[PDB]
RNA sequence: GUUUUCGGAACUGAGGCCAUGAUUAAGAGGGACGGCCGGGGGCAUUCGUAUUGCGCCGCUAGAGGUGAAAUUCUUGGACCGGCGCAAGACGGACCAGAGCGAAAGCAUUUGCCAAGAAUGUUUUCAUUAAUCAAGAACGAAAGUCGGAGGUUCGAAGACGAUCAGAUACCGUCGUAGUUCCGACCAUAAACGAUGCCGACCGGCGAUGCGGCGGCGUUAUUCCCAUGACCCGCCGGGCAGCUUCCGGGAAACCAAAGUCUUUGGGUUCCGGGGGGAGUAUGGUUGCAAAGCUGAAACUUAAAGGAAUUGACGGAAGAGCGAUUUUUGUACACACCGCCCGU
RNA sequence: CUUUAAAUCCUUUAACGAGGAUCCAUUGGAGGGCAAGUCUGGUGCCAGCAGCCGCGGUAAUUCCAGCUCCAAUAGCGUAUAUUAAAGUUGCUGCAGUUAAAAAGCUCGUAGUUGGAUCUCUCUCGGCCGAAGCGUUUACUUUGAAAAAA
């Protein structure tokens, strides 16, 4: 059982701060470790350039060929597999591109049949994909 | 339960309610007192003297008659022991714990036994010294014991 | 007792934890100057002191009165 | 060992309530279980005691009437203010229409609105209701 | 059951239970007076003794201890106090 | 100017006087004492068959081993029967839901040595107590280093079988080891998978120890008294049956109860499944290894109890699904599921 | 005109100024969680959607569209840090037989916790004034001092 005399705050204390550290939460965000090996450095958005285009396969029981894009990041270097979301929106995006890329939802976890994927493209050569799909503005050329 | 024991029997004595002398008891208080020096000087502890006292006088409780403890009465008198009985006990059991463990080394037993003797040599040392009837310098030395006792 | 005319003593209090709404146990240590005039100062024995311009470097605090311990004879 | 002698009185009685007994035997007595006592008894939550007064410590036997739902200590004894009662009182009692925390004040042990009517505060012993 | 006078229990209930869970302590011991064919002497005897109980007068062993009560040597009588 | 008034401080003597000054002895704990109790511990001593080997004697061609055989031993007398001798290891039956020990663990007789629980107590002390960072003693088996012995069994190994294949299960040998002494090692499904101290809360019949009481049978040729039975009571102990006490997901538990009616004291310890008790640092060890002990990354479940089926080289009541025995990790239901190269 | 250093804006006021009053409201959704169509046309485990469960392999209530229908509204989606939800860090208030879990066992220092009991004062000065109080604390109730925002 726990103790409950009137001078054992410090047990109290010490105890839960030493407990604090079984929790994956708690220990994620105070350690350092992930905040080390994340690619965005803590930021929500980032801009790379598109070092290629790919195919990922997507899990079982799903069948399909999801398009992404490995970009390079501008500020660390690090490179990064971004995915595109909506039906032909592949053809908006070039090589040697610049893209703004966003994370998945998730925070850093991998989204529905794309294995290993957390981040997805936002803008593309400085205007957004989604005016791009509906047609409101073309690429700059 | 007991200190050094799982067991946790029960076994004691149950003073009765009425604390005044018998009629029946015709010895007075001092010669009670006359009694215990006598047996004091004869070289008994005061449980023995009690003992001796509830068996064959019919002095149920000194304490009823005379007012006072045995040990006090001792020391009123002067015919006290230097340190208390129940140490001097332990400490005795404790030399001969001692004195058969060093002819059979194997006897593992022997020193687990010691080992809780000690303990409760160390505990009642530290409860006398608190009280200051013994000086707060005295220690239980392996090699001392055999001479403090 | 070890220093020239000064000595270490020791205070004790408790603080309080909001949160669990209990106490813990806490000291300070205190350097201060002890006056020949007090004699017989044992380890153990209560000290009254008073507040004073900085005398060194660790003592502001100067020894104003003494009580002995309760197992005085 | 035991270290305190009102938790095991109001464990001791509220089980014997629990069972159905007409009467309760609780040793040893206290002068704090019998101010504890006389104060649930000022309500009706027990009825009349009596205190068997051996020459060590005392024994108590209690008649039970039936009215008892809980009663309970509070340990450590936390130090109350005039102005931190309405959360225990929350936290601690089934309704505001009935139940009574018991305090140990300086004018004496007493119930929480005894307490307020005299403006002052003290230690949390236990509660019933 | 569920209705039992604590306060009062028979006299029969006190002296079936352990000498230390009665209302009020009492011991199961007694002081009795014996004495010996031999010598006339009446000697006060505790009766769960710890000591052979030897006559002053003539030396006569007047009961051995054992596990819970001393035991009177043959021919001697003794009486219960008060 | 002296001393004495007055005032302040210190050291000596018997006085009077106090109701002269010690609360109780915990169904708290220590320490005495009494009769017992126990495969508890150490040392020495003693006995018992059995197994292996050796010596001699008798008659003999087989013996051993297996599902079946072979490797193996045998007219340089095997196996079997008898009479002795020697060594080493183990104490059968009695032996039990019995006892002791802190746990590992503990069983031939006798003696010595120290230790202990429980019971009995109108003995003594008077709070001396509970749990415990640091720090310590002990700790199955296996394993390591020195000595002594090496009967049996026997990892590794050599063979003979089986098999599609066996590097396994089976059989013949057989090295470390298994045994004792001295130093290390500190690990077990080291389990009741259940920390210790204290209080309360239903019945019943046994059982081990101590004590108390009581008709009656037996032995000590008589008498008490003490042993063996019988009927009860009390206190600790190992357990059992029963119950709508109450708990819990249930299995079940008189504790795993007295928990939203939530607080008796205190120690250790868990936070979805893997990566992983892995890497690294520290520390201990002769070594083997022991203690402390991550992260990157990966994943939507893994898991507990119970129910109905299907399989098997097995014989009114429940929260609820639900209402021949049994096991299940199967439910697309063994044509299953699933592990490692 | 007023406003103001001078202006602008707001307010006050002439004249003009609304029928498709075209002087046009958007952002996300329509399987469940969760309000709202197994309506029609395409595609056919492709393209794609989908925070999660899942949808799509020729009759797709989920993709691409048309129609219709929901929610908030001059606002509405998305990524990330953080709070409640979390009684999933539990002091209030969690667990440790079998789901994750009690050290192999014992001793023991520090720490934590600890059985009953016990119903203002002389003197000096003008009843109060000075002086000693209280064996001292903890507690509780007062009072004083405590920057604004
Ligand atoms: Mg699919
Ligand atoms: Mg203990
Ligand atoms: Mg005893
Ligand atoms: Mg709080
Ligand atoms: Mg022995
Ligand atoms: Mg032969
Ligand atoms: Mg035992
Ligand atoms: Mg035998
Ligand atoms: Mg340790
Ligand atoms: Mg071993
Ligand atoms: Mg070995
Ligand atoms: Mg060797
Ligand atoms: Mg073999
Ligand atoms: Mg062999
Ligand atoms: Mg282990
Ligand atoms: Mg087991
Ligand atoms: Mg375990
Ligand atoms: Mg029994
Ligand atoms: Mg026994
Ligand atoms: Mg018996
Ligand atoms: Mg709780
Ligand atoms: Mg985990
Ligand atoms: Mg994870
Ligand atoms: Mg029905
Ligand atoms: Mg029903
Ligand atoms: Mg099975
Ligand atoms: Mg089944
Ligand atoms: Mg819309
Ligand atoms: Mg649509
Ligand atoms: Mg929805
Ligand atoms: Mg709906
Ligand atoms: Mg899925
Ligand atoms: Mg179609
Ligand atoms: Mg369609
Ligand atoms: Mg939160
Ligand atoms: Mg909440
Ligand atoms: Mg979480
Ligand atoms: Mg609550
Ligand atoms: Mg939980
Ligand atoms: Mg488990
Ligand atoms: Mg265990
Ligand atoms: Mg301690
Ligand atoms: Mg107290
Ligand atoms: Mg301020
Ligand atoms: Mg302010």
């Amino acid at each position: 059982g726990k103790c409950r005399g009137l001078r054992t705050a410090r047990k109290l204390r010490s105890h839960r701060r030493d407990q604090k550290w079984h929790d994956k939460q708690y220990k994620k965000a105070h350690l350092g470790t992930a905040l080390k090996a994340n690619p965005f450095g803590g930021a929500s958005h980032a801009k790379g350039i598109v070092l290629e285009k790919v195919g990922v396969e997507a899990k079982q029981p799903n069948s399909a060929i999801r398009k992404c894009v490995r970009v390079q990041l501008i500020k660390n270097g690090k490179k990064i597999t971004a995915f595109v979301p909506n039906d032909g929106c592949l053809n908006f995006i070039e090589e040697n591109d610049e893209v703004l890329v966003a994370g998945f939802g998730r925070k850093g976890h991998a989204v529905g049949d794309i294995p290993g994927v957390r981040f997805k493209v936002v803008k593309v050569a400085n205007v957004s994909l989604l005016a791009l799909y509906k047609g409101k503005k073309e690429r700059p050329r | 339960g007991r200190m050094h024991a799982p067991g946790k029997g029960l076994s004691q004595s149950a003073l009765p309610y009425r604390r005044s002398v018998p009629t029946w008891l015709k010895l007075t208080s001092d010669d009670v007192k006359e009694q215990i020096y006598k047996l004091a000087k004869k070289g008994l502890t005061p449980s023995q003297i009690g003992v001796i006292l509830r068996d064959s006088h019919g002095v149920a409780q000194v304490r009823f008659v005379t007012g006072n403890k045995i040990l006090r009465i001792l020391k009123s008198k002067g015919l006290a022991p230097d340190l208390p009985e129940d140490l001097y006990h332990l400490i005795k059991k404790a030399v001969a714990v001692r004195k058969h463990l060093e002819r059979n080394r194997k006897d593992k037993d022997a020193k687990f036994r010691l080992i809780l003797i000690e303990s409760r040599i160390h505990r009642l040392a530290r409860y006398y010294k608190t009280k200051r009837v013994l000086p707060p310098n005295w220690k239980y030395e392996s090699s001392t014991a055999s001479a403090l006792v | 007792m070890k220093m020239q005319r000064t000595i270490v003593i020791r205070r004790d209090y408790l603080h309080y934890i909001r949160k669990y709404n209990r106490f813990e146990k806490r000291h300070k240590n205190m350097s201060v100057h002890l006056s020949p005039c007090f004699r017989d100062v044992q380890i153990g024995d209560i000290v009254t002191v008073g507040e004073c311009r900085p005398l060194s470097k660790t003592v502001r605090f100067n020894v104003l009165k003494v009580t002995k311990a309760a197992g005085t004879k | 060992v035991r270290m305190n002698v009102l938790a095991d009185a109001l464990k001791s009685i509220n089980n014997a309530e629990k069972r159905g007994k007409r009467q309760v035997l609780i040793r040893p007595c206290s002068k704090v279980i019998v101010r504890f006592l006389t104060v649930m008894m000022k309500h009706g939550y027990i009825g009349e005691f009596e205190i068997i007064d051996d020459h060590r410590a005392g024994k108590i036997v209690v008649n039970l009437t039936g009215r008892l739902n809980k009663c309970g200590v509070i340990s450590p004894r936390f130090d109350v203010q005039l102005k931190d009662l309405e959360k225990w009182q929350n936290n601690l009692l089934p309704s505001r229409q009935f139940g009574f925390i018991v305090l140990t004040t300086s004018a004496g042990i007493m119930d929480h609105e005894e307490a307020r009517r005299k403006h002052t505060g003290g230690k949390i012993l236990g509660f019933f209701f | 059951p569920l209705a039992k006078d604590l306060l009062h229990p028979s006299p029969e209930e006190e002296k079936r239970k352990h000498k230390k869970k009665r209302l009020v302590q009492s011991p199961n011991s007694y002081f009795m007076d014996v004495k010996c064919p031999g010598c006339y002497k009446i000697t006060t005897v505790f009766s769960h003794a710890q000591t052979v109980v030897l006559c002053v007068g003539c030396s006569t062993v007047l009961c051995q201890p054992t596990g819970g009560k001393a035991r009177l040597t043959e021919g001697c009588s003794f009486r219960r106090k008060q």
